[PDB]
RNA sequence: GAAGCCAGAGGAAACUCUGGUGGAGGCUCGCAGCGGUUCUGACGUGCAAAUCGAUCGUCAAAUCUGAGCAUGGGGGCGAAA
RNA sequence: GGAGACGACGGCGGGGGCCCCGGGCAGAGUUCUCUUUUCUUCUUAACGGUCUAUCACCCUGGAAACAGUUUGUCUGGAGAU
RNA sequence: AGGGAAGUCGGCAAAAUAGAUCCGUAACUUCGGGAAAAGGAUUGGCUCUAAGGGUUGGGCACGUGCGUGCGGUUAACAACCAACUUAGAACUGGUACGGACAGGGGGAAUCUGACUGUCUAAUUAAAACAUAGCAUUGCG
RNA sequence: GGUAAACGGCGGGAGUAACUAUGACUCUCUGUAGCCAAAUGGAUUAACGAGAUUCCCACUGUCCCUAUCUACUAUCUAGCGAAACCACAGCCAAGGGAACGGGCUUGGCAAAAUCAGCGGGGAAAGA
RNA sequence: GAAGCAGAAUUCGGUAAGCGUUGGAUUGUUCACCCACUAAUAGGGAACGUGAGCUGGGUUUAGACCGUCGUGAGACAGGUUAGUUUUACCCUACUGAUGAACUCGUCGCAAUGGUAAUUCAGCUUAGUACGAGAGGAACCGCUGAUUCAGAUAAUUGGUUUUU
RNA sequence: CGAAAGGGUCCUGUAAGCAGUAGAGUAGCCUUGUUGUUACGAUCUGCUGAGGGUAAGCCCUCCUUCGCCUAGAUUUC
């Protein structure tokens, strides 16, 4: 909702696009724009 | 101007009535039903910023005052003034009456 | 709303900010013109051996266009189909 | 030596013509009611005379406490006001 | 009517948006843009109010309508003339107020060609061609 | 003899007895956000596009499930008036060896002259 | 009809085509599988033993990139994008509409052709039969609904050139 | 039977005009404000469920009017 706002992610009636943000942040999330790893297994 | 003025009369398109918002003005219990009825969360500024009179709710407080000032408010305050009309009155018209004894 | 210019506010100065002015761009919406994207479009022995309607691209320029002149088939011309 | 003799675009100023407003004479229309109303004519060529019209140039004089000045910041001891 | 893409290969077509004033406007970016981003508030009529202009015109002492010598910057005043914008307020009709006409649907992304431009007149307008930039070769 | 080293070939690194091109013969090879680079470490490139694709909100006669209205036709009349195509003709069923019947065989049947439509054959695609 | 088939729900089989057999999602793909409603969501033929209704794929003229091959013109293991066939007024068939001859008309008959309904639920039976329990029917009677069919416009919607 | 008309039944929504101590306000003349007065002025109120339409596929009317009529042509055991 706070992303929506700031990103005027709006619908109709200024209500936020939750879903939309949510497809934006996923395709952040896979297409390397936000920093993520798996740590390797300590021996 | 009217948006979508083609099927503005159709049911899934109504608004709030004028008896109605005169029972929401004198009682809180009937604003607070009317509020309940519905969700903060896609509410215009998170239903925070609503004037009872136009039944209609605002982005902020810069935008009702705002519309304070237009001819609509100005309308619905004649309105109200003017009163609503009610099944009291239908029944007046007639000469009507309930009798409980 | 680009350079150029004016004023005010700071800065030792170079410069910084604010309000104006100005009217640049193979910039942009769009009329005419030029073009020709789309439609189970019209038309299909048609008004027409390519026309009509709506919609569309472009619209100060690598824009549109007349006349005169030049290039002629083993050729010419070709932002090359 | 000059004229013939020369690009595109932008805003600014002068002039003609057109558009618009008021008064007047004449005519026409409207008129249940209103409308001292609505409409129409009211013009002046080429060719000449005469008096004037931005730029520019000339004379006096020598400008900082710089000045004049355009919508647009150009001009001035190479002489500005 | 009700539902709102359940239709269809596919939202094809239609609908919705649209002028103007004000609030406000994200990522990304070659810092120029994106942008009219997005999302909102309003618009009729009538009666008023306010602001934004132009032209002309200064007292004495002499010579006689002009020439000097002075004196003053409340003309901050009078007279006349003039047109279109902008803002504010009250009242009032309403189912409509850019009332016809006129007039962006918007957004999140991916591929692709840098852009403006050009071609298959009469089935293909495009990642095709051209373009600026870059690189190489030959020639005194 | 030298290369535009363009095309092309090219798994490395050491040695030597060859001694120069071709060598040949052994050996063995596996930071939950840093460091270093002249703020940045980029092509995951902005704008622009009648280019191709997926999705969301709004919107609706695309359907669900169709209904109704208008104009011009189609219709009927007056006048005027073609063309395509055409062996001959047009009801079917079963059989008709060459997987084809419209005419033959055997049956069903079968009654003048017509009008508006329709798209199964038969005709009809500068086929 | 049969089965440890108590009841309920079934299973195997027989006669039967009278009557039904539905939305919908998924095109990184042999589009075949999922989810639901339902009484049930059975399977085929009349094309595919070549073949003009409309419309997406096999699918493929001319324009264009990308991959593989080729010195090249170009060809393909391939992948992507854009792209011209446009009747009917003829005979027959079918659907409707007239009709000569039998004077005109009214009331009729009925050969022949067609033919139509379908499924579920609820009340009662009955918490009964049956059953250790959990559970749990059916015939007669009654009322609605699904799909289909034929009509109709009192009412409610829709449609407005009643301009 | 036809054309009008009248009545009914429906549809719309209160006609033109006149008037008004209704009307935000503005401007004049004077009693200089005491509806001071007069003028204009969206609108409002009254006359006024009034005005307008009504079969073209609405109803009634021997009894409200006017008009028309026993044809013409063709054919027939």
């Amino acid at each position: 909702e706070m992303l929506a706002r700031k990103s005027g992610r709006l619908l109709k009636g200024g209500e936020p696009d939750v879903d939309g943000v949510a497809k934006q942040v996923l395709n952040d999330f896979m297409r390397g724009k936000i920093p993520w790893f798996t740590p390797a297994p300590e021996p | 101007g009217v948006f979508a003025k083609r099927t503005m009369t159709k049911t899934r398109r109504r608004l709030r009535d004028l008896d109605q918002i005169e029972r929401d003005l004198r009682s809180p219990r009937h604003l607070q039903q009317y509020k309940e009825t519905k969700a903060a969360e896609d509410l215009p500024g998170l239903g925070l910023y609503y004037c009872i009179e136009c039944a209609k709710w605002f982005e902020s407080e810069t935008s009702l005052v705002g519309h304070r000032k237009g001819k609509p408010h100005k309308r619905r305050l004649k309105q109200l003034k003017e009163g609503a009309y009610t099944h009291e009155e239908a029944m007046a018209a007639i000469g009507y009456r309930i009798d409980n004894g």
